[PDB]
């Protein structure tokens, strides 16, 4: 009933459409070249899903770890162990894939089933454009520790990943 | 509800910009030789051909770079909206933000070092 | 079994047949005993 | 604003920085000594913040109470004893030192972080801290496939079971309204609902990785062989304490004080827990295997310990859990100290010890003894108050199959004092033919065996300790 | 656009990725999956921070904190398995069951 | 005989059913990762289902 709120949803479900076609061909795809490139894919996509819902900021810093660092990571780690891909067939190859199928698709459901039940609260305010003062703020009002403690997360685990690849 | 104010430019360009290398790539098979299938598709190591087996001697040469990119690629993050607060907040958040740079410089030095 | 290798030689007696028609024996007997004394 | 809560956590993180620079200029320093001198420190300063003044919160995202003093100081001590384990057996090793402690004082940082938290993202962030510590320390010797196999499989099963715990905590925050605090957040949601149990439950599924509970094992047992050894001995610790601690401070404070089905769940676990750890850890031939299952019925009996909120359940979790960080410690400390010397192997290969190295034995012997529930010895006062809480509320199937399995657990626990002691000189192995026979491992084991030797009897003076930390948890 | 099918397409992504995290034949494209549940942890935490708690966004900051400990343990993964390449020589998963 | 048997074997009997019990359980851990993917959230979903 409106031309702005028209390209919203038909943008919301083209890039859903996007990411679930992408996520299904990171999965089933043999070949984990082109699952590593639908998966900046489906990074991407969500990182234009994110600017419908008013978030800005993280969209541009998915858009510059994920695909821009993590993606590019798994690509050099990818042809670090690649040998042709000869792996010969398990018997249970389809069984397993079943089980977990059936279990996914449980939760699904289930999830499915509590997002359609449940009242929740949609708190009619129009939000806030400044997304990126506010987290400022938040860094040194609220969420001070996590910022703090993140900080030796990364120092440990630049130790780590340097002292577990090293070669020797 | 969508309070950006700044976008409905960012769509129709990225179509667009989607649509110039789809487009102009679309404009040279309408005019071009087909395709000459027997040898030039062959691969290029120096007028000889290849050797055989090819594989790559891989190494960490051009990982451990993108492992410590990508912590450093994390830590930025965390400091644009510092600097755009930095109006705001003023002090007791410049001392509270030199700590998390310090121990990123510590992670520095060691990386360093190695 | 076989350590019970004295005087104490019947043959017939360590078979599980013989065990199970001797433990039924006991058995009963202790379980009529314990209903005499209950009632 | 107010760190004083914070200073202890930010100690041991200066001492981080520390370990790191002397270890970056010099390659060959003494960072195995003052590491214990900053873990005493922080210990120190946690009592003048014990009970002088009252609890108090940093800004809502971290509150430090008795019971946050609790499990940071023990995971302090546990620690502390696993660094004075590793020092000459990762050295024995050609790998470093420096970044060894300086990731087992960052998963101690996390863990100390995790105990006086009630916020969703530093829950995470702390969780995450410990996680990735653990996975590193899991693979730190990538000389063996089988290390770097644990590491692998202990990060991948981790990160899942933490994805699904974000997940859920992601529910939590959307239900009622904002809210990622922990307090506000069991305040605006205060009623059964499927969403609630589907939060709870992937909770339940993220705690029970870290706190070892069964079906979530499956990582210990593969872990604890191909881990490096004095790495599992503070992970069952202090992995289990963080589990725990952050299981009170969220189902009961944060999550909710009112879908107490959890209790059930928990029931269940711990069934489980009892009936598989204690019987397949019956048949192994590892130490560091059995160790894992065992560790498995322990985290059984005090997930019974804490199914009957009385202000005695929790307790007893409390004091066993800091009587089995003793036991356990002198356990590992003894098992470091054999398989240094010539053994490197498994249970057969103890035989015959008593006339080599007598004190091994003593310390082993009683670990291994107060594990399955000894006289005068800790770990019997811990399952008896355990077994009194549990009774006390009502509980009566878990009491029973708790005793009854630790009558199974002895068993596996007394087959390696048949190697130590009754094995005659004609039944020693090769590995003891040829034993020979440092000095901070050696003063360890003593004030481990001593302590779980002597902390049965001597128990009111921690029993008024533990009773004084648990009048906080909403019940 | 409405809260009810993001939240079902970030359920969907978790579903998918469990998927991804049994089927898999090889030890990196685990870590794929796994970015892929976390992806839809952050899509329902930018969901219920636009329509729930708007006016101070508090589920954006978290998200932040979760694409920072994602990309660090993520490093830290292939960092692992550029290891087991070394003396395994294979990341085909079902070679790793040491274990009878 | 009755009591080196039909007494003595019964209670034997207990410590050979605690006993192939753990020799039989054990095959539960199997050393994949995957088995524990499955026997983790499909550990649980059925503690939802006599939940609510």
């Amino acid at each position: 009933m409106d031309l702005a709120t028209l390209t919203q949803t038909i943008t919301f479900f083209a890039l859903a459409a996007a990411v679930i076609i992408a996520a299904l061909g990171v999965v089933l795809l043999d070949n984990v070249v082109y699952s590593a490139f639908l998966l900046g894919g489906v990074f991407l996509s969500i990182a234009g899903l994110y600017i419908l819902m008013n978030a800005d900021f993280v969209s541009a810093a998915q858009i510059l770890i994920y695909v821009g660092a993590v993606n590019v990571l798994i690509l050099f780690a990818i042809m670090l162990v690649n040998k042709r891909e000869t792996y010969t067939p398990v018997p249970g190859r389809w069984l397993r894939q079943g089980g977990a199928a059936v279990v996914s698709l449980g939760v699904f459901a289930l999830l499915t089933k509590m997002i359609l039940q449940t009242p929740w609260q949609l708190s009619s305010v129009p939000p806030t454009p400044d997304s990126i003062t506010t987290i400022g703020q938040h860094f040194f009002s609220d969420f001070l520790l996590p910022f703090e403690l993140a900080s030796v997360l990364l120092l440990m685990a630049l130790i780590g990943a340097v002292v577990l690849a090293r070669r020797e | 509800v969508f309070v950006l104010s700044g976008y409905e430019y960012f769509l129709g360009f990225l179509i667009i910009c989607s649509l110039v290398p789809v487009l102009a790539l679309a404009a040279s098979a309408l005019l071009r030789p087909k395709s000459g299938r027997m040898i030039r598709l062959t691969t290029y190591e120096s007028g000889m051909e290849p050797i055989g087996g090819a594989w790559i001697q891989f190494n960490v040469r051009y990982y451990m770079f993108a492992l410590v990119f990508v912590i450093f690629d994390v830590e930025t993050v965390f400091l644009y909206p510092w600097a755009v607060a930095f109006h705001q907040l003023g002090l007791l958040a410049f001392i509270e933000a030199l700590i998390f740079i310090a121990i990123l410089v510590v992670a520095l030095v060691y990386a360093w070092r190695k | 079994a076989t350590d019970f290798r004295a005087i104490m030689k019947f043959d017939g007696a360590d078979s599980p047949a013989m065990i199970a028609i001797s433990a039924v024996l006991i058995l009963g007997f202790i379980a009529g005993l314990i209903w005499w004394a209950l009632h | 604003g107010t760190i004083l809560p914070e200073t202890i956590l930010i100690v041991t993180l200066l001492v981080v920085l520390l370990a790191d620079l002397i270890q970056g200029r010099q390659a060959d320093r003494w960072t195995p000594y003052f590491a214990i001198v900053g873990l005493g420190g922080a210990i120190a300063t946690m009592i003048p913040l014990w009970t002088q003044p009252a609890t108090i919160s940093f800004f809502g995202s971290f509150i430090s109470d008795h019971l946050s003093l609790f499990f940071r100081g023990l995971i302090a001590l546990s620690a502390l004893g696993t660094i004075l384990m590793s020092i000459r057996y990762v050295e024995q090793t050609g790998s470093s030192l420096g970044e060894f402690m300086t990731i087992l004082l960052t998963a101690t940082v996390g863990g100390m972080f995790i105990a006086g938290a009630q916020e969703l993202v530093f829950i995470f962030v702390a969780l995450e801290t410990l996680s990735i510590a653990s996975y590193l320390l899991t693979g730190y010797t990538k000389r063996d496939s089988r290390s770097n196999e644990a590491a692998l499989k202990y990060l991948l099963i981790g990160a899942a079971s933490s994805a699904i715990f974000l997940y859920g905590s992601s529910l939590l925050y959307g239900l009622s309204g904002g809210h990622t605090q922990l307090p506000a957040i069991a305040q605006a949601l205060s009623s059964e609902s499927l969403g609630l149990v589907v939060a709870l439950v992937f909770v339940i599924a993220g705690i029970s990785f870290k706190i070892s509970a069964v079906p979530f094992h499956q990582w210990t047992p593969d872990v604890y062989e191909g881990a490096p050894t004095p790495v599992v001995a503070f992970l069952s610790v202090g992995s289990k304490a963080a589990g725990f601690a952050l299981a009170i401070r969220f189902l009961t404070l944060a999550f909710p004080s009112v879908t107490d089905q959890w209790q059930l769940i928990f029931t269940v676990l711990a069934i489980l827990s009892m009936i598989l750890g204690n019987v397949v850890a019956l048949a192994q031939t590892s130490m560091k295997r059995m160790l894992a299952y065992s560790s498995i019925g322990q985290a059984g009996f005090v997930m019974i310990g804490f199914v009957v909120g009385t202000e005695a359940g929790y307790a007893s979790m409390l004091f066993y859990l800091l009587v089995y960080l003793f036991m356990n410690l002198g356990a590992f400390t003894c098992v470091i100290l054999f398989s240094l010397r010539t053994g490197t192997d498994q249970i057969s290969e103890y035989a015959g010890l008593y006339q080599k190295d007598p004190l091994l034995t003593l310390g082993l012997s009683l670990c291994l003894l107060s594990l399955g529930g000894i006289p005068p010895l800790a770990g019997f006062f811990g399952k008896i108050y355990l077994f009194w809480a549990g009774w006390q509320a009502g509980a009566y199937g878990l009491v029973l199959l708790g005793l009854l399995t630790s009558v199974i657990s002895i068993y596996y626990y007394i087959r390696v004092v048949k190697m130590m002691v009754v094995k005659e000189p004609q039944e020693m192995s090769e590995a003891v033919r040829n034993y020979p026979e440092l000095r901070p491992l050696q003063v360890g084991l003593v004030m481990t065996v001593i302590a779980t030797s002597l902390a049965g009897i001597l128990a009111n003076p921690l029993f008024n300790l533990v009773n004084t930390a648990v009048w906080d948890v909403p019940q | 656009m409405q809260l009810t099918y993001v939240l079902i397409l970030a359920a969907l992504l978790f579903c998918i990725g469990i998927y991804g995290l049994v089927t898999s034949r090889n030890a990196v494209r685990v870590l794929m999956s796994i970015e892929l549940l976390l992806n839809a942890v952050n899509l329902n935490l930018i969901g219920f921070a636009n329509y729930l708690d708007g006016q101070q966004i508090k589920g954006q900051v978290f998200a932040v904190f979760v694409i920072t400990v994602a990309a660090a343990e993520a490093a830290v993964g292939l960092a692992i398995i550029l290891a087991i390449y070394r003396n395994r020589d294979t990341v085909d998963m079902e070679k790793f069951n040491l274990l009878k | 005989e009755v009591d080196y048997n039909v007494v003595d074997g019964v209670v034997n009997l207990t410590g050979f059913v605690t006993m192939v019990t753990g020799e039989g359980l054990k095959y539960l851990q199997n050393g994949r990762a995957q088995f524990y993917a499955l026997i983790v959230l499909l550990a649980v979903l059925g503690f939802v289902i006599f939940s609510v």
